[PDB]
C-alpha cells in the first residue's frame, strides 16, 4: 500500500555517475529515490534537505565524492561538517537520525550505490512514514 | 442579559470583564478574564539557561529589563557565582531607570485619561491625545520622563527594548565615564519631573474623590513588597508580608518563595489566583508593587520620596487598602527610582571595571527574584550538569494582584449595579479604573 | 490617513517601540488618525474603512486568528509588526511541545501550582491554535517590519512611506556592515565553539570569529547591531533577509563551513554537533514559526 518517498541529492562528479553507472549495469533497486543532480555535495546545505522533510521526504538521501577525491578538491568536507550537524537538529526537530544518510560513492560504484539504495529504502519502509506533512496540514 | 467589557484597554496585555444578570434583572456574576498564554515555562525547558536573559525579556515589553534582571540573577545562581559589586550597581541603575519610565507610563499614558476625565461620555477624549489637546505640558513632561528611563536603560541595558548586558557573573559592558557624566546631568530633571507628576497626581486623585470614585474596587488584604533592612528596595532584600492590620507575617529571602506562595487555577482565566500558602485562598489573599510596597516598606532609601511618604502615611494611614491610591504611591516611587538614578550614577563605583566574575560550578538550581514595576518577580530555573534548563516556574508580579482585581471588579459592579440599565458607559469604566489601578500587565501575568 | 494596530501572541515591545519616538510620536499622530489601538484608547471594535493597520505578535490562540481576519477585512494595508508577526517570535518555541505540555506545565506542575482538581482554564478563554504561526500563514499581509522590537525610527519611515504614496524598503545585507566589529580580510575561520559564558571576550574583533555564535551574518542589518556593540553575540532577533527563507538552516550551514576551515581536511567533524547541546535554541530563537520543519515532532 505505502511506498517510501525518498529524495536524493548526487554529485555529477561521482555519485550521480555511480547511479548511472547503475543503471548501465542493470543493477536493480528499490523505485522510491528520485535523485536530484549537483556539481558538488559542496552545494547541499541544510535548507535543502530541510525543504525535502516539509514537502513530505520519509528519507533523505546526499551522495558525494569519497573523502580527499572531490572533483572541486574540498567541497564534501563542508558537506561532512554540515551533515553531522543536521543529524542532531533533526533529532531535536523529532525526525529520526536515520531518515537522512549520507554516503561517498564514486563515478563507478554502481553496485555500492545499488546497495547503498537496498539498505536505505529498507531503513525507510521499517521505520514507516514520516508524519512532519500531515502534522503541517493540520 | 450578558454583558462583556473586551478587550480592557489602557492595559498591557489581553483581558475581558463579563457582567452577568439572571432572568429577574439582578447582577448575578461579574468576574475578570486573562484570555492569553505562551508557555514560557515549559518552553524554556532544554534551552541553556545562559539564554533566560534574552527570552524572558520577550515575556513582556514593558518590564523586559526586570525579566532580564530576575533571569540574570536565577542564572548566577546555576553557576555559583556572586557577581562584582560594580555589575550590581549597573544592574540596580538599569532597573530604576526602567522603573522610571514603567511608572511615568502607566500613570500618564494609561491611567491619567480616567482621572482627567472620569465622567464623560466622549472615548475619543479619554486617552494620552485628549489630554494633550487640553494639557500639553503634561504628556511632554511624561515623555521626557519616558525618554530618561529608556536613556538609562538603552546606555546601561545595549538596548531601551529586551537589554542585554546582564550575562553570567556580571556585565558585558562597562558604563564609560563620559556616559555616567552625561546620565548624572540629565538625573537632576528626571528627580524634577517625578516631583511635578506627585502634584498632578494629588489633583487629580482629588477629581477622582470629588466624584465618588476612590473607593472603587475597595477590599482589606496582605501586602507583599521587598525590604532591604526593612527599607523599600526593588533590587535587593528579603520578601515582606504585612497582614491587613500591618503587622509582619513574613520575611524571607526569594530562594524560599515556593513554601510562602501558592497558585490557584480556575476555569473562567488563564491568569492564575496566587495566595499565601498557609493562609489559604479565603484568608490568604494579597496585593503587590506601588501601595503593597509602601505598605511593608519602613521608610523610602531616597529623601525626597521619603517626605511624600510620611505625608501620606499621616493621611490614609498604613496598611492603605484603597485600589486608587496605588496611583499615588506609584508617583511615590517614579520619584524615588529618579532620585536612586543619581544616587547610584553618584556612586564612584558604577565606572569601574571589574564589571564580571569568572562561572563557577554548575549548581543545579537558581532562583532570580526583583520588584517588578508591577510586583514581586521571581525567575526560579532547574538545570542539569550542562546547564540546560530542566524545569523552570514564574510568579509574574500581576498575577499577585489577579484575585484583587477579580475581586475589585466585582465590588465596583456591586456598588453601581442593579440592573443592566445602571451598566452605563461610565460605569462599565468604572470597572477598567480598578483594573487599571494595579497596572496590570497580562503578558506578563500569563507568560 | 486612518490607522489602526492590534496585538496578537506578542509581548507588546513593538507598540512600546511605537511610543519609544518619544517627542516624534505626537508629530506623528497629528498626521494621521488613531482608529483603534486597545494600550491607548478605549475604542472596543475595530472601525471599517481602515487604511494601513500595524498587527504585532503572531498567531497563538483562535482569538488572534478571528482578529487577524476581522482586521485584515477592515484594512486595506496589513503590516506584520516586528518579528513575532512577521516570524513567530521567541513563543514560537512552544512548537517544540505539545499544547498539552505548555498549559500543564503552566496550570498543574510548576511547583508554586495548587490544582488538585488538574483543571486547564477552558471557560471564557481561547483555545490554543496547534502551532504559534507567522500572521501571513493566516491572512495575505502586505507590509513587514522585521525586529524584536523594530527601531522606533525604522517603524516612522515605514508608516510615512505609506502617508506619501511610496513603497516602504527594508534593509537588504545581513548585520556585519552595521557592525563595528572588525573582520579579517582573510575570511572567517573559527577554531572551537564557545558557549557565551566561556572565556573573555575581545572587545574589537568579530565574535564569530573568537567563537562565539553570532546570528549576525546570518540576520537582516537595521538595528545598528547594538548587542555586539554591547559586548554580546547577536542573537538574530531581526530575522534573515529576503533571500532567506530558513534562518537557522543558513546559519548553520556557514557556521559548519568556516568551523575548522584551516584544518579544514582534518578537522573532525564531530566536534561542533556535540559542542551545541542546545541547537534549535541557538538557531531559531526568534523565527521557529516560519522555518522549514517549524516544529518538533511529537
Ligand atoms: N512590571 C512588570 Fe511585568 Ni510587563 C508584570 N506584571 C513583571 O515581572
Ligand atoms: S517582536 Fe519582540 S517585541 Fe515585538 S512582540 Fe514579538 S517579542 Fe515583543
Ligand atoms: S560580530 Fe556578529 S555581527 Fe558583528 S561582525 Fe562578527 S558576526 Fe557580523
Ligand atoms: S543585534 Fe542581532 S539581536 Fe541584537 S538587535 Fe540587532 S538583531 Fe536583534
Ligand atoms: S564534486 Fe563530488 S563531492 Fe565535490
Ligand atoms: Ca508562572
Ligand atoms: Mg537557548
Amino acid at each position: 500500500e505505502w511506498e517510501p518517498k525518498i529524495i536524493g541529492f548526487c554529485c555529477n562528479w561521482c555519485t550521480y555517475g555511480g547511479a548511472d553507472t547503475a543503471g548501465v549495469g542493470r543493477m536493480q533497486y528499490p523505485p522510491s529515490i528520485r535523485i536530484i543532480r549537483v556539481m558538488c555535495s559542496g552545494r547541499i546545505e541544510p535548507s535543502l534537505i530541510l525543504k525535502a522533510f516539509k514537502e513530505g521526504a520519509d528519507g533523505v538521501f546526499v551522495g558525494g565524492c569519497h573523502l580527499g577525491d572531490c572533483h572541486y578538491d574540498s567541497g564534501n568536507y563542508k558537506w561532512q561538517r554540515r551533515v553531522m550537524m543536521l543529524y542532531e537538529l533533526l533529532e531535536e526537530l523529532g525526525i529520526e537520525k536515520e531518515r537522512l544518510n549520507h554516503e561517498w560513492i564514486s563515478a563507478s560504484e554502481g553496485e555500492k550505490f545499488q546497495n547503498t539504495m537496498k539498505d536505505f529504502y529498507n531503513k525507510i519502509e521499517a521505520l514507516g512514514p514520516c508524519k512532519l506533512k500531515e502534522e503541517l496540514d493540520k | 442579559v450578558k454583558l462583556s467589557v473586551e478587550p480592557v484597554t489602557r492595559v498591557e496585555g489581553h483581558g475581558k470583564i463579563s457582567v452577568s444578570f439572571d432572568d429577574s434583572g439582578n447582577l448575578d456574576k461579574v468576574r475578570f478574564h486573562v484570555v492569553e498564554v505562551r508557555g514560557f515555562e515549559k518552553f524554556l525547558e532544554g534551552r541553556y539557561v545562559e539564554d533566560a536573559p534574552i527570552y524572558t525579556p520577550r515575556i513582556c515589553g514593558i518590564c523586559q529589563v526586570a525579566h532580564h534582571l530576575a533571569s540574570a540573577k536565577a542564572v548566577d545562581n546555576v553557576f555559583g557565582v556572586k557577581i562584582p559589586e560594580t555589575a550590581e550597581l549597573l544592574r540596580n541603575l538599569m532597573h530604576q531607570g526602567a522603573t522610571v519610565h514603567s511608572h511615568a507610563l502607566h500613570f500618564y499614558m494609561l491611567a491619567a485619561p480616567d482621572l482627567m476625565f472620569p465622567t464623560t461620555d466622549d472615548v475619543l477624549k479619554r486617552n494620552l491625545m485628549g489630554i494633550a489637546k487640553e494639557h500639553p505640558e503634561i504628556i511632554k513632561d511624561a515623555i521626557e520622563l519616558r525618554k530618561a528611563g529608556q536613556n538609562v536603560v538603552r546606555v546601561v541595558g545595549g538596548r531601551a527594548i529586551h537589554p542585554v548586558t546582564a550575562v553570567v557573573g556580571g556585565q558585558s559592558k562597562s558604563l564609560k565615564e563620559e556616559e555616567r557624566d552625561e546620565l548624572l546631568k540629565l538625573s537632576e530633571r528626571t528627580i524634577e519631573l517625578s516631583e511635578k507628576s506627585i502634584e498632578v497626581g494629588k489633583k487629580l486623585l482629588e477629581n477622582i474623590k470629588d466624584e465618588d470614585l476612590l473607593d472603587i474596587g475597595y477590599f482589606e488584604s496582605a501586602h507583599m513588597g521587598m525590604v532591604n533592612n526593612g527599607v523599600h528596595d526593588l533590587y535587593d532584600g528579603k520578601l515582606r508580608v504585612v497582614n491587613s492590620e500591618g503587622k509582619v507575617e513574613y520575611e524571607f529571602d526569594p530562594s524560599e518563595y515556593m513554601n510562602y506562595i501558592a497558585e490557584g487555577v480556575k476555569p473562567y482565566s488563564y491568569l492564575k489566583f496566587p495566595y499565601l500558602k498557609d493562609k489559604g485562598e479565603e484568608d490568604g489573599i494579597y496585593r503587590v508593587n506601588t501601595l503593597s510596597r509602601l505598605n511593608v516598606s519602613d521608610k523610602m532609601a531616597t529623601p525626597l520620596a521619603q517626605k511624600y511618604y510620611d505625608e501620606f502615611v499621616k493621611e490614609f494611614g498604613k496598611p492603605c487598602h484603597h485600589p486608587m491610591l496605588f496611583h499615588y504611591a506609584r508617583l511615590i516611587e517614579l520619584l524615588s527610582s529618579a532620585e536612586m538614578v543619581k544616587e547610584l550614577l553618584e556612586n564612584d563605583k558604577i565606572v569601574g571595571e571589574d564589571i564580571r566574575a569568572e562561572p563557577e560550578e554548575v549548581v543545579g538550581d537558581g532562583v532570580g527574584c526583583v520588584e517588578a514595576p508591577r510586583g514581586t518577580l521571581i525567575h526560579h530555573f532547574k538545570t542539569d550538569d550542562d546547564g540546560i534548563i530542566t524545569d523552570t516556574n514564574l510568579v509574574v508580579a500581576t498575577v499577585q494582584n489577579n484575585p484583587a482585581m477579580d475581586i475589585g471588579v466585582r465590588k465596583v459592579a456591586e456598588k453601581y449595579i442593579k440592573a443592566p440599565e445602571d451598566a452605563t458607559p461610565q460605569v462599565l469604566n468604572y470597572m477598567e479604573m480598578l483594573i487599571r489601578a494595579y497596572d496590570p500587565c497580562l503578558s506578563c501575568a500569563t507568560h | 490617513v486612518k490607522i489602526a494596530t492590534t496585538w496578537l501572541g506578542g509581548c507588546s515591545g513593538c507598540h512600546i517601540s511605537l511610543l519609544d519616538l518619544h517627542e516624534e510620536l505626537l508629530n506623528l499622530l497629528e498626521n494621521v488618525e488613531l482608529v483603534h489601538c486597545p494600550v491607548l484608547m478605549d475604542v472596543k471594535e475595530i472601525p471599517d474603512e481602515v487604511e494601513v493597520a500595524l498587527i504585532e505578535g503572531g498567531i497563538r490562540n483562535e482569538e488572534n486568528l478571528e482578529i487577524a481576519k476581522e482586521m485584515r477585512e477592515r484594512a486595506k494595508i496589513v503590516i506584520a509588526f516586528g518579528t513575532c508577526a512577521a516570524f513567530g517570535g521567541v513563543p514560537g518555541l512552544g512548537n517544540l511541545y505539545s499544547n498539552d505540555e505548555l498549559l500543564d506545565k503552566a496550570y498543574k506542575t510548576t511547583i508554586t501550582t495548587k490544582n488538585d482538581d488538574g483543571i486547564i482554564p477552558n471557560e471564557e478563554v481561547p483555545e490554543l491554535v496547534s502551532r504559534v504561526k507567522p500572521l501571513s500563514e493566516v491572512i495575505e499581509v502586505d507590509y513587514f517590519i522585521p525586529g524584536c522590537p523594530p527601531n522606533p525610527e525604522m517603524i516612522a519611515e515605514v508608516v510615512k512611506a505609506l502617508l506619501e504614496g511610496k513603497e516602504p524598503e527594508l534593509p537588504k545585507k545581513n548585520l556585519c556592515e552595521e557592525c563595528a566589529r572588525k573582520k579579517s580580510e582573510e575570511g572567517v575561520a573559527i577554531e572551537t565553539i564557545k558557549r557565551n559564558y566561556e572565556g573573555n571576550p575581545d572587545p574589537e574583533k568579530c565574535l564569530l570569529e573568537q567563537g562565539y555564535i553570532c546570528l549576525g551574518i546570518a540576520t537582516r542589518e537595521g538595528c545598528g547591531a547594538p548587542c555586539p556593540s554591547s559586548g554580546v553575540p547577536c542573537s538574530g532577533c531581526s530575522g534573515p533577509t529576503d533571500a532567506v527563507v530558513d534562518q537557522g538552516a543558513k546559519m548553520i550551514s556557514a557556521l559548519c563551513s568556516d568551523f575548522g576551515i584551516d584544518n579544514d581536511r582534518d578537522v573532525d567533524p564531530m566536534i561542533l554537533p556535540k559542542s551545541i547541546k542546545d541547537k534549535i535554541g541557538s538557531f531559531y530563537k526568534f523565527t521557529l514559526p516560519s522555518a522549514f520543519v517549524p516544529i518538533r515532532l511529537k
